[PDB]
RNA sequence: AAGCUGAGGCGAAGGCGUCUACCUAGAGGGUUUCUGUCGAUCAAGGGCGAGAGUAGGAGUAUCCAACAGGAUUAGAGACCCUGGUAGUUCCUACCUUAAACGAUGCCGACAGGAGUUUGUCAUUUGUUAAUGGCAGAAUCUUUGGAGAAAUCAUAGUUCUUGGGCUCUGGGGGAAAUACGACCGCAAGGCUGAAACUUGAAGGAAUUGACGGAAGGGCACACCAGGGGUGGAGCCUGUGGCUUAAUUUG
């Protein structure tokens, strides 16, 4: 129970995927900024910390989403992708480009994709140092 | 769990409209209080197509701030961004990459800070890849993006500028006079930020078409 | 490595400046 | 519930040890779309693979 | 041709290509022009590569104005060979 | 002795040049010494199309990513951008593509 | 201070990237301005000099020598991971070293083509361009000469040996040392031996072999499987122990 919807009409919203190595966030929201059900990889997506962030995974959680957005029930909610931050610059992860389909083939009606990554203006020092990571 | 939270319609045109853009979720109010008192100043984001059910203009993208309401949400201009797939589409290299921030007061009760990105061109008869503008050539050009820029908005008020960016009448009135010096192709209007908006008064709900139900409670 | 080499050197050198005070 | 596609066209093979084949397969459910899935034994175009998820291809090529 | 030029009595194109310093006999490029606007009738020397911007007797406006090289005619004026 | 006239740097003219980072190693590396700009498609290809059953506005243009991309001398050989090659065909400084 | 950002520009080198106003220096070009050899190079002597480091204030977001845990390993004082103070930034004094590298000292002349490119001028309406001039910056080449060779329009014009100045090297260690001095708050810098010791230490390139280097191929090499061996008893071969001999490969 939520929208109280007229008649004939559309009701929409956001997804925010948060993809990053390691985990996956399929944190839908309204457009002001009142959090819906979200969602992960990590909590409700699996186990193991082996397979958090691996496509399967994010396939699955944003079914559990779409099982509620009927529910609730959304209609359409506009993608976002995150890839991960400034100093490290990194761009979203492929559990990104399967957890948007899953929610397609859902399915959930959608529109407008953007890369909202928060990249800098040159900004901070990178971890490892000189050398970096040497493995 | 989710129960009791109360739903309400988004709503000033300007440009389109197709006034209703979306439904809003916060909270009962529980007395003590108004409306108002919850979806304090939150900021929307929203394309030029999702209203008119248009491509074409739909990489811009326009913002309100929830400056008044409580049975059905009333906005006001916040500002302009593009996309980042296109304002990253728009660069490209051995070419004169140009910016020109500007801070401009409006004819209405705005202050607002626009930008800009312009390159230069290539044409015809000169062979060579890359065509590089000259430090003082370069220094011509921010004039003339400040200067049609600063005017234009400075003379009209704040309903034609925001039609004019879906128009891009201020990007040709710029080609009109780089044609002289430098061609400069390219040309698009990126961000405008709100620094200063006008404060809720009763004369501005006269204006935005805002409901007695709201100037009830807030103000 | 000469580097180091010389790191060591510049160590045995300060050292033989201590003992050496131990008797001006 | 127990899904039927069929094998148009066979792609090349795949695997560390060479073990296992990989297949353009269009659905035999008959809503339609193509799939490629790694199949295991030996496959001759046309033949008929039950999957037991529809979802998820495989990986790159 | 790198073994065989003849450098004593050269083409008058070679002359003109050639650096102002390079030539067989060094000298310059440069010579004193007659100018007249045609609102006057006085017909005034000037220098060509100059320094400062050339006036008339008469008028206010300078008949010629400064640049790196050469002096850049401003307005329709003229130049009598004398 | 002397590998390559360029020294792997690309700098005539100055002393000093900026750092950037290989993506993986995460090293500091002067910008004059292996640089790619990278168009990749958001969605994908084989997604694209169960997508754009599902997209409000008709027909549509589903965007592209872009980023340029930096790496460094170690990184780029094990990712196999850039390899080793015979020593006559190291001066040869065209890419692979070739046009009439 | 991303992207623009390049074998692009400027600066004596170290080095220098948002925009605006402010004070400041100069290279290159043009010049029928002026002076008239005022110059070249340099022991001493004087300044500038990455990053680290030091002293005293002002900061302290990020990243982080040390340090603390966690993993891995036989051990791990490391590589990988989570935290972390000194430093990293600004101001006033210091230090004076780097693969400070074009590992190529500075000024001067001449010797070959080719097209790039930065600044600026010249003759043309090919005017954000064409051809040519000086000054930069690189490049290419079936060119000449040089070099041990790699290679180099300078590393050419050198037994066909001499344009002018400065500094350095004289087999390898011992020795970025010792002693003594000067400079330094200190860390150190700078100048710089001998006893003794040794037959090589090095440079470029060729042929192999090798790589937990890359790219091509292959086979019971694995994959999928089938049947065994390794366990039990016995037959035989070999090591050990035994013996006069347990003949021997």
């Amino acid at each position: 129970l939520g929208p109280v919807k007229r008649d004939g009409e559309i009701v929409m919203g956001v997804a925010h995927i948060y993809a990053s190595k390691n985990d996956t966030f399929v944190h839908v929201t309204d457009l002001s900024g009142s959090e819906t059900l979200a969602r992960c990889t990590g909590g409700i997506a699996v186990r193991a910390q082996r397979d958090e962030a691996t496509p399967y995974a994010a396939m699955l959680a944003a079914q559990a989403v779409a099982a509620r957005l009927k529910e609730l029930g959304v209609d359409g909610v506009h993608i976002k992708f995150r890839g991960e931050g400034g100093s490290s610059r990194r761009l979203p992860a492929q559990g990104a480009q399967s957890a948007l389909r899953a929610l397609a083939r859902a399915g959930v009606k959608i529109g407008r994709i953007e890369d909202v990554t928060p990249l800098p203006h040159d900004s901070t020092r990178r971890k490892g140092g000189r050398r970096g990571r040497r493995l | 769990s989710f129960i009791k939270k109360e739903w309400r319609h988004v709503m000033p045109a300007y440009f389109t409209g197709k006034h209703d853009i979306g439904v809003t979720v916060s909270n009962k109010c529980a007395r003590g209080r108004v409306p108002m008192d919850y979806v304090n100043n939150r900021v929307w984001e929203l394309s030029h197509a999702d209203m008119v059910n248009d491509l074409s203009h739909a990489y811009r993208l326009f913002s309100w701030r929830s400056i008044a309401a409580g049975s059905e949400v009333y906005t006001q201009f916040a500002g302009m961004r593009l996309t980042h797939d296109k304002l990253d589409s728009i660069m490209r290299k051995y070419r004169t990459l140009i910016n020109a921030s500007v801070d401009a007061k409006t004819a209405d009760g705005f202050i607002l800070r626009l930008f800009t990105v312009g390159f230069t061109k290539k044409l015809a008869n000169s062979h060579k890849n890359h065509t590089y503008a000259n430090s003082h050539k370069a220094r011509q050009v921010r004039d003339v993006m400040v200067k049609c820029l600063t005017d234009a908005c400075e003379s009209n008020g704040v309903e034609q500028l925001c039609k004019d960016f879906v128009d891009e009448k201020i990007e040709n009135e710029i080609v009109e006079k780089c044609k002289q010096i430098c061609q400069i192709e390219g040309v698009y209007i990126t961000k405008v930020k709100v620094i200063k908006a006008p404060a809720l008064s009763n004369e501005q709900v006269k204006v935005l078409k805002i409901s007695k139900d709201a100037a009830q409670l807030s103000l | 490595r000469a580097k180091w080499r010389k790191k060591r050197t510049r160590r045995l050198k300060r050292k033989r400046r201590k003992v050496r005070a131990r008797s001006k | 519930q127990v899904k039927l596609a069929v094998v148009k066209q066979v792609i090349g093979r795949t695997g560390s040890r060479g073990g296992v084949t990989q297949v353009r397969v269009e659905f035999l459910d008959d809503s339609n779309r193509s799939l490629v899935r790694n199949v295991k034994g030996a496959v001759r175009e046309g033949d008929i693979l039950s999957l037991l998820e529809t979802e998820r291809e495989a990986r790159r090529l | 041709t790198t073994l065989d030029v003849d450098i004593l009595h050269p083409s008058v194109e070679q002359e003109l290509h050639t650096n102002k310093k390079k030539t067989l006999v060094p000298n310059p490029r440069s010579e004193f022009l007659s100018l007249r606007c045609p609102s006057c009738t006085g017909l005034t020397t000037a220098f060509s590569h100059s320094n400062v911007p050339v006036f008339c007797k008469n008028c206010q406006t300078p008949l010629a104005t400064p640049t790196g090289g050469r002096i850049l005619l401003a307005d329709q004026v003229e130049i009598r060979p004398r | 002795p002397v590998k390559r006239r360029n020294h792997g740097r690309s700098k005539m003219n100055r002393g000093h040049t900026r750092t950037v980072n290989c993506m993986n190693c995460g090293r500091q590396v002067p910008k004059d010494k292996i640089t790619r700009f990278a168009i990749k498609n958001m969605v994908d290809a084989s997604s694209a199309k169960d997508v754009s059953d599902a997209c409000i506005y008709q027909g549509y243009e589903l965007p592209k990513t872009y980023q340029k991309q930096y790496y460094c001398v170690s990184c780029a050989v094990h990712r196999h951008v850039v390899r080793p090659r015979n020593v006559n065909v190291r001066r040869n400084r065209v890419p692979l593509f070739l046009k009439l």
